[PDB]
RNA sequence: CCCCACUAUGCUUAGCCCUAAACCUCAACAGUUAAAUCAACAAAACUGCUCGCCAGAACACUACGAGCCACAGCUUAAAACUCAAA
């Protein structure tokens, strides 16, 4: 039977070494499958560390441009009385309609945020969606 | 001594309920810390002992608040088992 | 071919923004006496007490309106290096989805 | 690819909470304001767990109260009865 | 009219009256509740001493003097001597956290006087004199 | 030890004395968080540079010398004898 030193190397390295040294008479059933199709990372034990000083996690926050627009919306018109349906993969909120109209007005016109906001509100009201400030 | 009388630490009685007024006065004097002040001033408390006592009380209050918050946060899970059997 | 970035960008959950005080539709999928377990499309379900008004209509598969407060309830405690999670979302049950 | 997230400060960041006296000038002569942060029965200054003020305004109120009391603007052993019917801003109840 | 737990202000005119007299005209019962004795004195609104009775003047001696029963007896006797001078309503002012703080007031009520207000006047220095050292018992 | 009374002293002014569990029991500056984290506990582990200090216990916050407004004082600070431990 193989070595039980789970913190030394990986199962593959231990099994390979013991097979080479003659301790194991025959390779285990999984050895050939592993050897032909190895994992992306060799499963070696490692002790997780606490970070200190200036060391910071490299995970970035996910932001998109329209978030700014969304923020303004949720502060001015508030949360839409219509409820979200997250089960629908193509659900479209009032805020999303506002975002799409804002982007269209930006791409077919000038770049002044306040004017874009009021023009988008006017266009949505013309469409016939209620937007209480 | 130089202040106007019958305003500080004064309670009015309602419908002759003297005991209720006295107990309200006791509540006020305790909540404002005056009872503790009077009891602590009977004998001199050394500055080092005072500092140690205040440090201990502050840390005890903080620790108790944190423990209470932890229990209140973990009380949400305390309900009927939804996966009984498995 | 749509990449993962596009899927994440156009996802309704991404579009919702902050989850606090947002109205969502959930579906009851499990009932334990008067406790209703509701999925609203997030990682975790939320568990709500059966209302005292028209409580009989709340059955499995029922659609309900929720006001979200938190997608996951977590908090760090004294002397701990990692947050403690209850594996549950925080929400307010409003009523049935007509 | 245009769909990747872009570096940005949190646009949904809620404004930091402010105390009731934030931005307002605290004067030792405004005995009406100072009397809102002392005990009606003993005149003792309330702590920040009661007043809810931030550290800076708590210190400002404490200094103003001491100055007014010593300069002959405010009583020491009680809250002036003229201000007993002002709005209650302190989180304390004597069940009175 | 909502009952006001706060006393009336002598300046501001109020409608509260007791036997036709105002708050500032009622006699005052000054109770000093020490650790070993309780002393009650009734005085007028103009500071005329009407009655006086302590646990010591009523015959109690040594450790019996600092008890609730002794304070009750002293309060009863003070109330009697004040009733012999036309006092029915009193404003109480207690000083000290001795055992007879409440028993003396009980005795005053049981002797026939009516209590309309309680005040505390226990001396609390804002750090004046230094107290004595703690006992090594 | 408990109760009562009362001194030097605690206070001011002008001079001394120069000691504390004077302790965060962590020397000052600069840097790192990657490693095998790491005797233990305390307070996560280290690196570069500088100064101060330490080489078994006790004799010893001692003796002698020197300096000092200090004279039963403070700073600096040994050796002989002894032990296999501390
Ligand atoms: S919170 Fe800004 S002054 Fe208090
Ligand atoms: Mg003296
Ligand atoms: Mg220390
Ligand atoms: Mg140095
Ligand atoms: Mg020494
Ligand atoms: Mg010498
Ligand atoms: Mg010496």
């Amino acid at each position: 039977a193989g070595s039980r030193l789970e913190t030394v190397g990986s199962i593959f390295s231990r099994t390979r070494d013991l097979v080479r040294a003659g301790v194991l008479k025959e390779k285990p059933l999984w050895f050939d499958v592993y050897d032909a199709f190895p994992p992306l990372r060799e499963p070696v034990f490692q002790r997780p560390r606490v970070r200190y000083g200036k060391a910071k996690a490299p995970i970035q926050d996910i932001w998109y441009h329209e978030d700014r627009i969304r923020a303004k919306f949720y502060s001015v018109y508030g949360s839409g009385q219509r409820a979200f349906d997250l089960f629908n993969p193509n659900f479209k909120s009032t805020c999303q309609r506002f975002v799409e109209k804002y982007t269209e007005l930006q791409k077919l016109g000038e770049t002044d945020e306040e004017k874009l906001f009021v023009e988008t509100g006017k266009a949505l009201l013309a469409e016939g969606v209620i937007l209480r400030r | 001594a130089k202040h106007l009388k019958f305003i500080a630490r004064t309670v009015m009685v309602q419908e002759g309920n003297v005991e209720s007024a006295y107990r309200t006065l006791n509540r006020i004097l305790t909540m404002d810390g005056l009872i503790e002040d009077i009891k602590h001033r009977r004998y001199y408390e050394k500055p080092c002992r005072r500092r140690q006592r205040e440090s201990y009380e502050r840390c005890r209050r903080i620790y108790n608040m944190e423990m209470a918050r932890k229990i209140n946060f973990l009380m949400r899970k305390n309900r009927a088992d939804p996966w009984q059997g498995c | 071919v749509e990449s993962f970035a596009s899927m994440l960008r156009h996802s309704p959950l991404t579009q919702m923004g902050p989850a606090k005080d947002k109205l969502v539709i959930g579906r009851i999928f499990h009932i334990v006496e008067n406790d209703l377990y509701i999925d609203f499309g997030g990682k975790f379900h939320c568990v709500c007490r059966r209302p005292e008004v028209d409580g009989e209509k709340y059955q499995k598969g029922t659609r309900v309106r929720l006001r979200l407060l938190d997608l996951e309830l977590t908090s760090r405690f004294l002397g701990a290096t990692t947050d403690t999670t209850v594996l549950e979302a925080n929400a307010v049950l409003l009523g049935i989805q007509e | 690819n245009e769909d990747l997230p872009i570096s940005m400060e949190n646009p949904y960041k809620e404004p930091l909470k402010k105390c009731i006296l934030c931005g307002k000038h605290v004067d030792y002569k405004n005995v009406q304001l100072l009397s809102q942060f002392v005990s009606p029965f003993t005149g003792c200054i309330y702590g920040r767990h009661i007043t809810g003020l931030c550290g800076k305004k708590q210190k400002e109120i404490t200094k103003a109260i001491k100055r007014a009391q010593i300069m002959g603007f405010m009583p020491v052993t009680y809250k002036d009865p003229a201000y007993l019917k002002d709005p209650k801003v302190c989180n304390i109840r004597y069940r009175e | 009219t909502k009952f006001s737990i706060y006393p009336p202000i002598p300046g501001e005119e109020s409608s509260l009256r007791w036997a036709g007299k105002k708050f500032e005209e009622i006699p005052i019962a000054h109770i000093k509740a020490s650790h070993n004795n309780t002393q009650i004195q009734v005085v007028s609104a103009s500071n005329e001493p009407l009655a006086f009775a302590s646990c010591g003047t009523e015959g109690f001696r040594n450790a019996k003097k600092g008890t609730g029963i002794a304070a009750q007896t002293a309060g009863i006797a003070a109330a009697a001597r004040a009733k012999q001078k036309g006092v029915i309503h009193i404003r109480v002012v207690v000083k000290g956290l001795g055992p007879g703080r409440l028993s003396a007031m009980h005795g005053l009520i049981m002797g026939g006087l009516e209590v309309i207000s309680i005040t505390d006047n226990t001396p609390i220095p804002h750090n004046g004199c230094r107290p004595r050292k703690a006992r090594k018992l």
